[PDB]
RNA sequence: GGUCUCCUCCUAAAGAGUAACGGAGGAGCACGAAGGUUGGCUAAUCCUGGUCGGACAUCAGGAGGUUAGUGCAAUGGCAUA
RNA sequence: GUCGUAGUCCGGAUUGGAGUCUGCAACUCGACUCCAUGAAGUCGGAAUCGCUAGUAAUCGUGGAUCAGAAUGCCACGGUG
RNA sequence: GCCCGGAUAGCUCAGUCGGUAGAGCAGGGGAUUGAAAAUCCCCGUGUCCUUGGUUCGAUUCCGAGUCCGGGCACCA
């Protein structure tokens, strides 16, 4: 019924809704219906047990949901943990890409405090 | 012109007096209201509600 | 330059009669067609005039008449005179005696744009001022 | 003020010349630290005057404090008191710029025994 | 108040050695700032958007002019009267508030900075910010926010040139980039 | 067939005025304000910058000079607007 | 024991990150693992198919082919 | 030559106080048929005839042009 666990996508095309999934994006989600021969104009509940169920098959090849977002906090901790500029600025909610934090970085930074 | 609909005529009126004082106006663009002041037989101007009045 | 009596680009009325007076004009490449002998080109002449300057020798040397148009005609058909005039379509450029031509290219053009001047409307001299000294 | 412009409405009146003619003005001037004044023909005869803040008056730099409804004021008196003639002949004072404040308190600062509008 | 004091103390001269002149008049100014958000509804300013300028007003404490249109006719379905914008200015002691409040919170707010564009001076010396969205000067409930068409802002400033500038803002300015 | 009133310009010979079934257009209104006065303010357009631009949208400075705007034709006029 | 009818604790398509095993070799074009992404879909018009008892319905288990690509095919039993 | 009208989907046509336009047919994809039709389901890629203007903006409003259509060209 949520294939990955929780969230049930109902209503809606296959792909589109499949990448509700905290994991999944326009193409994966699309990858996956490929292999499984589930087309994309076909609504969750058109489908059947040997349609809905199959997609939560080749869907435990890639990471996603809970531990996803943990296994990557920690992983970016690792990296973060060291001394290194990216670390330094990534505990300090900057840009560790390479933005003019000088400026303009609302949803970088944060909420303004004047 | 005389479309009813259009720009008619005001006769107006004074307040006691028995004055006249004509003009123009309109029909819908906001209307049945109107009062400014003109002079009289003789005298203070004042009143002049016109027909229409608010 | 060119005539192709190429319209003032469009129309921007079209009427006034005509009146002349007196040339205005020396010279910009080399030789000349000084014109002499009031009148007016068919401005179908001017294109007359181009297509005749061009025979033996290719297109080469600078070709550059200089006289511009502007004038609308108008003319009636086979009736009364309602005295309004129809279309142009004519087109007779206004020419006093200013001169215009230009061959800029050494040579002897002289027997060279004579071979069109019978194509011009009127008799018109050659002279040709390589330079300018004559006016600061 | 002049640098931006000329071309306002602070001309309009100045030229009460015309028609007026006659008509004095005061000008009155602003200037943070004095006020001037002066008073003259229409423009018929500019070889006429009053007096700005004058230094010597009673003292030698005119000895005041302020610049408020205070030296403002006798910013005016001078030529008002010194102008005696004029007063009945109805001058004027032009604005100038505003009507307010500093030109209030010298332009009433005339009001006061002089200039009959 | 705050910084603008870092300015003589500590900032004029820099730039009175640097560069070097002699009145400390000629000491580069900072006038003031302009802040603006822009794109308007075509159709739908009105319930949607007024709310656009409630932010800008309190973001910076003054009352947003919400501006006006000066276009038109000509293909964009407007003919020039619409409010469509927010404006909203400061030059007084309030200026040097949002710069104490720019630099030090949030210049660096998104995930994408690493400082403010080098290359971005008007030609004679002023500054036009940009920056996209979110709030980066928080004082809102946050639960509220309609991603309020963000905000220009622009600091203007009596820099005589292009590269005579920089070095002026150059000077407080904890973010910048390198 | 078209036109028969009125308004603008050219013809209209630098005071008026003057014709043609001469060359071009407008009116048969609008406006409790689009009037009065007082106080105040000045275009269009482009250049460089500016998030939501990729021709033009509000912002910043600069070049910013009837090339703007005049309730509706054309002429004349308009910054003291 | 929980979650309490929301697109969810449903359903998994897609995609990204990085990995395993087959095999010279898996870009093209493989099976699988982990992490993250988590769409359509809230039972489907017109019309249409199978099924009369261990049947239909559903739930798993194995095998042929085969180095390694099965939701297909063949086959087994549970509940009914 | 003159006056009046038309020009919109491939055909024949309907339509708009000025901002994103349709019908019958043909066309196309499904269906049902042994296969065609007939029938059932779902589908418009229109620079709204050209060229000037008004306008912020024109298929629409203004002038002109081509083309078609109706009428007319008479006494002599």
């Amino acid at each position: 019924a949520r294939i990955a666990g929780i969230n049930i996508p109902d209503h809606k095309h296959a792909v589109i809704a499949l990448t509700s999934i905290y994991g999944v994006g326009k193409t994966r989600s699309k990858a996956i219906l490929a292999a499984a021969g589930i087309a994309e104009d076909v609504k969750i509940s058109e489908l059947s047990e040997g349609q809905i169920d199959t997609l939560r098959d080749e869907v435990a090849k890639f990471v996603v949901e809970g531990d996803l977002r943990r296994e990557i906090s920690m992983s970016i901790k690792r990296l973060m943990d060291l001394g290194c500029y990216r670390g330094l600025r990534h505990r300090r909610g900057l840009p560790v890409r390479g933005q003019r934090t000088k400026t303009n970085a609302r949803t970088r930074k944060g909420p303004r405090k004047p | 012109a005389k479309g009813i609909r259009e720009k008619i005529k005001l006769v107006s009126s004074a307040g006691t007096g028995h004055f006249y004082t004509t003009t123009k106006n309109k029909r819908t663009k906001p209307e049945k209201l109107e009062l400014k002041k003109f002079d009289p037989v003789v005298r203070q101007h004042v009143i002049y509600k016109e027909a229409k009045i608010k | 330059m060119l005539q192709p009596k190429r319209t003032k680009f469009r129309k921007m009325h079209k009427g006034r009669n005509r009146g002349l007076a007196q040339g205005t004009d020396v010279s910009f490449g080399s030789f000349g067609l000084k014109a002499v002998g009031r009148g007016r080109l068919t401005a179908r002449q001017i294109e007359a005039a181009r297509r005749a300057m061009t025979r033996a020798v290719k297109r080469q040397g600078k070709i550059w008449i200089r006289v511009f148009p502007d004038k609308p005609i108008t003319e009636k058909p086979l009736a009364v005179r309602m005295g309004k005039g129809k279309g142009n379509v004519e087109y007779w450029v206004a020419l006093i005696q200013p001169g215009k031509v230009l061959y800029e290219m050494d040579g002897v053009p002289e027997e060279l744009a004579r071979e069109a001047f019978k194509l011009a409307a009127a008799k018109l001299p050659i002279k040709t001022t390589f330079v300018t000294k004559t006016v600061m | 003020m002049d640098k931006k412009s000329a071309r306002i409405r602070r001309a309009t009146r100045a030229r009460r010349k015309l028609q007026e003619l006659g008509a004095t003005r005061l000008v009155v001037h602003r200037t943070p630290r004095h006020i001037y004044a002066q008073v003259i023909a229409p423009n018929g005869s500019e070889v006429l005057v009053a007096a700005s803040t004058v230094e010597k008056a009673i003292a030698e730099q005119l000895k005041y404090t302020g610049n408020k409804d205070a030296a403002a004021a006798v910013g005016k008196a001078v030529a008002e008191r010194a102008l005696e003639k004029g007063i009945k002949d109805v001058s004027f004072d032009r604005s100038g710029f505003q009507y307010h404040g500093r030109v209030q308190a010298l332009a009433d600062a005339a009001r006061e025994a002089g200039l009959q509008f | 108040a705050k910084l603008h004091d870092y300015y003589k103390d500590e900032v004029v001269k820099k730039l009175m050695t640097e560069f070097n002149y002699n009145s400390v008049m000629q000491v580069p100014r900072v006038e003031k700032i302009t802040l603006n958000m822009g794109v308007g509804e075509a159709i739908a300013d009105k319930k949607l958007l007024d709310n656009a300028a409630a932010d800008l007003a309190a973001i910076s404490g003054q009352k947003p002019l919400i501006t006006k249109a000066r276009k038109s006719v000509a293909g964009f379905k407007i003919r020039q009267g619409y409010p469509i914008g927010c404006k909203v200015t400061l030059r007084g002691e309030r200026m040097w508030e949002f710069f104490e409040r720019l630099i030090t919170i949030a210049v660096p707010r998104i995930r994408d900075f690493r400082g403010l564009s080098a290359k971005s001076f008007d030609g004679r010396g002023n500054y036009s910010m940009g920056v996209r969205e979110q709030i980066i000067f928080p004082e809102i409930d946050y639960d509220k926010v309609d991603r309020v068409r963000g905000l220009d802002i622009t600091i203007t400033t009596t820099a005589k040139s292009d590269e005579e500038g920089r070095a002026l803002l150059a000077a407080f300015d904890f973010p910048f980039r390198k």
